[PDB]
């Protein structure tokens, strides 16, 4: 109808990501008519992209995601405006102007933190956003509009103890999760949290119940030779693990491995379980190729890395062998430490459709037949496959949308340190780009501009249980206001935690 | 009343609750009755429940 | 294991959905496809990245001037040529794994063996006699039979799997599930108090589709929006004709559906098409219950709605 081709034809829309949902999604726009669209993503095409990513071909493997998405739509239509931006959604120079450019904004992204941000920069553009998400057969879309409906943070959304990963693993995944940490701890960003040496305080080890109330350096000084590297994690840390006798009254007793000993011992390739010796020549293998990359180029965990892959699978399947569990194939573990979401192109194509059809109604304004649309893989009591509920009002109590928000952090304020609230708290739990803290008191505390680096005790500023803190973003152009508690029983393992 | 929960999996369990909903629901699922979300003040009485609650998980894949 | 390294890396985030096994189910399994417009385009796009073995993409027309000036597997400009053959370049370079082929002679003069080189046949804007024809042929050689359409902000698909085993993950059960013929799916008796009763709880998409078949039988085309106040008019005495024929209230379908169900709208081949897709897999790969036996779209209420119709 005139209004609406008018509107559509007019306005610019904003896809934020070019992967399973953002492809369908370009493509969806152009035909509808959609004739002015800017297209971000970060990201570079991999082979795994292409049974559902239908714009990238083999040939565009290792090309911007975004750059061929535009360049494959512009050969069935040229006539499509379309700009692509090789660049992540969070950079600031898409700041509120970037975001008031847009009549809409739609996302097409996979994970949590970047749809904060997308959530309010929308809210402070006043841009309706349409939310929405999949995975396997599974998948949902959702409106969100300023002073109309829930934003994306007004519900809550929805974790290894440390003593569990270094001294008593039960799970494979607690092996996983141990050689991420090793790997770390070895080639990345030295982390205190991903700790792999024996936990010489663990409550479950002590006699008396008054206790139990209460690695790098040495593999640079050995030239990370695997041998020893093997034989420390695999054998001297096992015997000294093992003298904690109380842990191992009850459970089986792991078994240490010794490197001469080890050496002397269908489906895809990759879903086979190897032999012991196998993983043991994959773990040395595996090392001196990422000690010859840590020389060229701290190193960050990558799946899609063969030799950072290798090193987790081996050194997982050798902790499993250790504590008597199976080994697991490199397909496998390749999920879990991955985390991959397993994706078709159909799941992603039906809710990209969904996705245009609450465009349009939304720009016909008709947004009060928007709705929520839950995909199902089998029909509901009603015979739904598709659910449709209505929006939501703003939850009045939510931390990010309401008037002027307010939270409560519980924490030991003598114990953390100013960049475990700048990383763990503000940056990664409140979801902040940009921030800049300062305490309520007439005392700036963070700075956007990196200044400070602090980096001391909270207690050491004058903040105790009742000080109160105005965090900002302004890029954001978000302000949450953070009331401290204090606290000294939290736990072995919680180190801080928002008061609900 | 007996109670049918079912989650997206086909995960079926049967509940057994007093018709005068917060506890039954026991944050990462929505509650629905015959299109309807569940609040958690609600009650069976108020809703005419007799039957199957369905669950919903959000998806973050894309 | 049945599969080179290079189709392991590709279908990698499907296998780990469905499975190593399934995945070499669709590599052994080829596929007709008849209409190669909005929809069946969709529908082609998605069987071919998921690895079919081959797809034969059947259209006897040519692309006309009122086709839309953007189709995704069709390069601008192709007014006159052969819709299949205009689609057969774009569609190939989304697997070249897949064996795509193109076939140009109208469904309705094939002979009964062409069907058989097919595990599964898939009809869009087939006329109803086509459906019935082609479906009797499926059930004789048990092939596995769909057809699908969208109209407006509307869309259906159809299966007729017959006899269907499949496992289910609970470990893996076999299960059965039996299908009916299209013709007796198309033709319900609302007489009994039994459907009386299911004629209550049965979405008016239905009778829509009935009232759309019955156009297509009586123009030789779909409503077009360029012929809307025509077609409405023509649309709105068809409904009459269709549900007093049935002893149905004509009130059932509304009186401004004919806003809603004109042209091929693209966001609703791509839902409409995604089901369907999803659909030739499921039966194709004997994995998951297949929906019995039509699937109803409502693209202005976001409804999806599965009905079992026809025994
Ligand atoms: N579902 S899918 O995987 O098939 O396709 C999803 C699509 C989303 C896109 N991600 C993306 N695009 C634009 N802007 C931002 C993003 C991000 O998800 C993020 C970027 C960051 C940060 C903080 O920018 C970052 C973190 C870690 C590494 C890097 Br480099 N940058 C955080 S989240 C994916 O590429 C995919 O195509
Ligand atoms: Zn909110």
């Amino acid at each position: 109808p005139r209004e609406l081709a008018e509107a559509v034809a007019g306005g610019r829309v904003l896809v934020v990501g070019a992967g399973g949902i953002g492809c369908e999604l370009l493509k969806n726009l152009v035909l509808t008519g959609f004739s002015h669209i800017d297209l971000i993503d970060l990201d570079t095409i991999d082979v795994s992209n292409l049974n559902r990513q239908f714009l990238f071909q083999k040939k565009h493997v290792g090309r911007s995601k975004a750059q061929v998405a535009k360049e494959s739509v512009l050969q069935f239509y040229p006539k499509a405006n379309i700009v692509a931006y090789h660049d992540s959604i969070m950079n600031p120079d898409y700041n509120v102007e970037f975001f008031r450019q847009f009549i809409l904004v739609m996302n097409a992204l996979d994970n949590r933190a970047a749809r904060n941000h997308v959530n309010r920069m929308c809210l402070a553009a006043d841009v309706p956003l349409i939310e929405s998400g999949t995975a396997g057969y599974l998948g949902q879309v959702t409106t969100i509009k300023k002073g109309v409906t829930e934003c994306y943070e007004c519900h809550p959304k929805p974790t290894f103890p440390g003593c569990t990963i270094r001294n008593t693993p039960s799970e494979p995944i607690h092996c996983i999760v141990w050689a991420k940490y090793l790997f770390n701890q070895l080639f990345g960003e030295e982390d205190a949290d991903q700790e792999v040496s024996p936990d010489r305080a663990d409550p479950e080890a002590a006699w008396e119940p008054t206790e139990a109330e209460a690695t790098k350096e040495w593999a640079k000084s050995t030239g990370y030779d695997p041998v020893k590297l093997f034989t420390k994690l695999f054998k001297d840390d096992i015997r000294y693990l093992l003298t904690m006798d109380k842990l191992w009254r009850k459970r089986k007793p792991p078994v240490p491995l010794d490197w001469a000993e080890v050496q002397s011992q269908l489906g895809l390739k990759d879903q086979q379980v190897l032999d012991v010796k196998s993983y043991a020549r994959l773990f040395s293998k595996s090392i001196e190729t990422l000690r010859v990359h840590l020389a060229e180029k701290e190193l960050i965990w990558d799946k899609d890395d063969p030799s950072a892959m290798d090193f987790v699978t081996s050194a997982a399947n050798l902790r499993m062998h250790i504590f008597s569990m199976n080994m697991k194939s490199r397909f496998d573990i390749k999920s879990m430490a991955g985390n991959i979401i397993p994706a078709i192109a159909t799941t992603n194509a039906v809710i990209a459709g969904l996705i245009v059809l609450e465009g349009l109604k939304i720009l016909s304004g008709k947004i009060d037949q928007c709705r929520t649309i839950f995909l199902n893989k089998q029909p509901n009591p009603r015979k739904k496959l598709l659910v449709p509920c209505a929006l939501d009002p703003p939850n009045p109590n939510c931390y990010v949308c309401a008037s002027k928000p307010e939270v409560t952090v519980r924490l030991n304020v003598h114990k953390v340190t100013v960049l475990t609230l700048q990383d763990k708290i503000v940056k990664e739990k409140f979801a902040m780009v940009a921030p800049d803290v300062q305490i309520e008191d007439g005392t700036i505390l963070i700075s956007s501009e990196e200044e400070t680096e602090n980096n001391k005790k909270l207690s050491e500023f004058g903040i105790r249980n009742g000080s109160r803190l105005q965090a900002d973003d302004f890029l954001q152009d978000y302000t949450l206001l953070i009331n401290i508690l204090h606290s000294e029983d939290l736990g072995k393992d919680v180190e801080f935690e928002v008061v609900g | 009343i007996k109670l049918k929960v079912i989650g997206q999996d086909s995960s079926e369990i049967h509940f057994k609750v007093k018709m005068t909903l917060k506890k039954l629901k026991e944050n990462s699922l929505r509650f629905l009755f015959e299109g309807q979300r569940i609040a958690d003040n609600h009650t069976p009485k108020e809703l005419g429940m007799e039957d199957v609650i369905e669950v919903y998980q959000e998806q973050t894949g894309g | 294991g049945g599969i080179s390294e290079e189709e392991a890396a590709q279908y990698d985030r499907q296998i780990r959905l469905w499975g190593l096994e399934a995945q070499k189910r669709l590599r052994a399994s080829r596929v007709l496809l008849v209409g190669l417009k909005g929809l069946g385009a969709e529908i082609a796009k998605n069987l071919i990245l998921a690895g079919v073995k081959g797809l034969t993409m059947l259209d006897h027309e040519q692309v006309t001037p009122e086709d839309p000036g953007a189709q995704f597997l069709i390069r601008t400009g192709s007014v006159g040529r052969n819709r299949a053959e205009a689609s057969l370049e774009r569609a190939q370079n989304l697997n070249p794994m897949v064996d795509v082929k193109v076939d140009t002679e109208d469904i309705e003069k094939k002979p009964e063996s062409f069907f058989t080189q097919f595990d599964a046949v898939c009809l869009t804007c087939c006329s109803r006699d086509v459906i019935v024809k082609v479906d009797q042929i499926c059930h004789k050689n048990s092939i596995k039979f769909f057809t699908g359409d969208v109209f407006g902000y509307h869309g259906y698909t159809f299966a007729n799997l017959g006899e269907h085993e499949f496992v289910e993950e609970k470990t893996m059960v076999k299960k059965k599930v039996v299908f009916c013929p299209v013709k007796e799916a198309l033709e319900v008796d609302w007489s009994s108090e039994k459907a009386k009763a299911a004629l209550k709880r049965t979405t008016s998409d239905y009778f829509l589709l009935q009232v759309l078949l019955k156009f297509r039988t009586d123009k030789g085309r779909d409503p077009s929006s360029d012929t809307y106040e025509e077609d409405s008019e023509l649309l709105l005495q068809i409904r009459n004709d269709v549900l007093d024929s049935l002893g149905i209230s004509p009130d059932l379908l509304p009186e401004d559906f004919v806003r809603y169900c004109f042209s091929e709208m693209a966001p609703v081949c791509a839902v409409v098409g995604g089901i369907l897709a999803q659909e030739i897999v499921k039966a194709l790969s004997q994995r998951d219950p297949p929906h019995n036996n039509f699937f109803f779209f409502d693209g202005m209420k976001g409804n999806g709605i599965v009905e079992c119709l026809g025994p």
